[PDB]
């Protein structure tokens, strides 16, 4: 994957102003909220059984901080994206057998954390330059399948 | 499957949509062409520069059939089921389009109205915008 | 669901409906061994070859298919308590079930290849999408 | 992607008594009756009106005489694989626009078609390896998306 001029200035320029904690909250809780499969997965995290539940639970909001800080290690070298996702790809796809179609999920509920965090200045230039983040790290996540 | 609080979800946040059907709708159908390019190729015949004006009257038109599925929530099949027939018949359009749009819908509305699309409202319009993409590729 | 599909499914059924325990049970066998993550659902069953717990469990997987085929106008009513158990209980990915449904037609075309015309696989795709749709929901 | 003795044992020897015309025809038939949607890559291809029509289709039985072909090549070369459909990922990505769920759909209806050529000679193992191999060659086509 190339990385325009343009594309590289939308991402690194919003990732300064993105909450890492918060936003990385939010869209860990959104997913199990608005695909309650996922929660299958987190077991270990205690209580997930209502969205009160979920968006209050310590463990849910601790781990979708660390989620949203790997993906500014994505952020910060975009053209290395690869290695710096090889690790945690052994870990999602040999370990946890996470299916790749949830890496896609994630990755548009961030985006429209994203829009909700950014308004107006989430413009369509920048919605397309995120998306292809999104897809590059999940494709990355996803490479010890195949 | 809609459930009660899943129709109370979607009626209320589609109360701030109404009325706005023309700016949200060319505003999602933007976002679709340059968030996923390949969606343009249903449109050979639209001038798909921004703020165009077959854009606007084409997203009108998309969140108008937005609201009279949401005004007859319990069968979105009988409400869309000529649409049915121009997408998946005439069109052909592959399946997968539906969620671009979907999601490109969900993101105006986040921009818009961040406040009011809860977790709990999320899940729920996602929802209906799955079944609507349901019936729409039904043939 | 239209009803050429109706009938295309209920024809095909009739040779299903002979064989719930065996087709099940090769349905089962199938899935496991072409897309091991399947297994992560069943850690409390025995999962060798020709185990009690595959046939018993696969026979009542067919078996509540020609249920949803014997009342194919409304399955929705047909498999209601599945889908809070499929869904609610063991919450099972939705990608899983395209990859029953894909050894269930393997099974299907090894066993009556000439009755699985194109035309009767389309509509069998769409019986079990839909099927899939109600366990989810 | 890493590939047993067994897994290449089974593909060589399931390979060598495929039915390349009749069982390639037959997988693109089934593609363009099942998922509908498919049809609009194929308009240069004519009548695709009815599902008579397009089995009856000369250049329907032809294209996918071509595809299983290539198919083919993957199981003269199973390591590869990447390489060998390099092109054909160009083609179908960067001109065609076709989206990789597709392939998937193609691949799954293929061993639905082999399964119907090989009844239980298609053991459950059997079916493993080959649908691994469409798993992989789907992977490579999506290539040049990434
Ligand atoms: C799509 C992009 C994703 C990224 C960048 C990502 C990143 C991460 C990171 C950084 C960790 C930290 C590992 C640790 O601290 O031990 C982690 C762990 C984990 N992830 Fe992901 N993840 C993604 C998607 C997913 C999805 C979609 C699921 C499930 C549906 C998932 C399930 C898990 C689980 C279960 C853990 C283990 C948590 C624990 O036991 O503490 N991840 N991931
Ligand atoms: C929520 C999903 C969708 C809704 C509610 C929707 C709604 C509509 C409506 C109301 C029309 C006008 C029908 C008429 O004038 O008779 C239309 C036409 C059309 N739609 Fe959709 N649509 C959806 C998804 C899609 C997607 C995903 C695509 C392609 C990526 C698409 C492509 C088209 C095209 C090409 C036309 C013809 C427009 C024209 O010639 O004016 N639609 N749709
Ligand atoms: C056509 C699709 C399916 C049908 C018709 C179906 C049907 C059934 C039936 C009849 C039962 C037993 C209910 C009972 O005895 O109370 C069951 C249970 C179960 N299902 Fe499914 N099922 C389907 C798909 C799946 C899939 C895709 C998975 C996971 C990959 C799965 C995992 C399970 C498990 C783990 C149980 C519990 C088994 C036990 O404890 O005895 N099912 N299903
Ligand atoms: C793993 C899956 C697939 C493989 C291995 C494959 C293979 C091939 C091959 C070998 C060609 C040769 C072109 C020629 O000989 O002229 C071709 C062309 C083509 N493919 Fe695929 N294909 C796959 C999936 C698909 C799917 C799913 C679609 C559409 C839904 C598609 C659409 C096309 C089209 C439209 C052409 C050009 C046909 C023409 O103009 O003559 N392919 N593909």
């Amino acid at each position: 994957v190339h990385w325009s001029a343009e594309e590289k200035q939308l991402i690194t320029g919003l990732w300064g102003k993105v909450n890492v904690a918060d936003c990385g909250a939010e869209a860990l809780a959104r997913l199990l909220i608005v695909y309650p499969w996922t929660q299958r997965f987190f077991a270990s995290f205690g209580n997930l059984s209502s969205p009160t539940a979920i968006l209050g639970n310590p463990m849910v909001r601790a781990h979708g901080k660390k989620v949203l800080t790997s993906f500014g290690d994505a952020v910060k070298n975009l053209d290395n994206i690869k290695n710096t996702f090889s690790q945690l790809s052994e870990l999602h796809c040999d370990k946890l057998h996470v299916d790749p179609e949830n890496f896609r999920l994630l990755g548009d509920i961030l985006i429209i954390v994203l829009a909700a965090h950014f308004s107006k200045d989430f413009t369509p230039e920048c919605q397309a330059a995120w998306q292809k983040l999104v897809r590059v790290v999940a494709h990355a996540l996803a490479r010890k399948y195949h | 499957v809609l459930s009660a609080a899943d129709k109370n979800n979607v009626k209320g946040i589609f109360t701030k949509i109404a009325g706005h059907a023309e700016e949200y709708g060319a505003e999602t159908l933007e976002r679709m062409f340059i968030t996923y390019p390949p969606t343009k190729t249903y449109f050979p015949h639209f001038d798909l520069s921004h703020g165009s004006a077959q854009i606007k009257g084409h997203g009108k038109k998309v969140v108008a059939a937005l609201i009279e599925a949401a005004n007859h929530i319990d069968d979105i099949a009988g409400t869309l089921s000529k649409l049915s027939d121009l997408h998946a018949h005439k069109l052909r359009v592959d399946p997968v389009n539906f969620k671009l749009l979907g999601q490109c819908f969900l993101v105006v509305v986040a921009i818009h109205h961040p406040a009011a699309l809860t977790p709990e409202v999320h899940a729920s319009l996602d929802k209906f915008l799955c079944a609507v993409g349901t019936v729409l590729t039904a043939k």
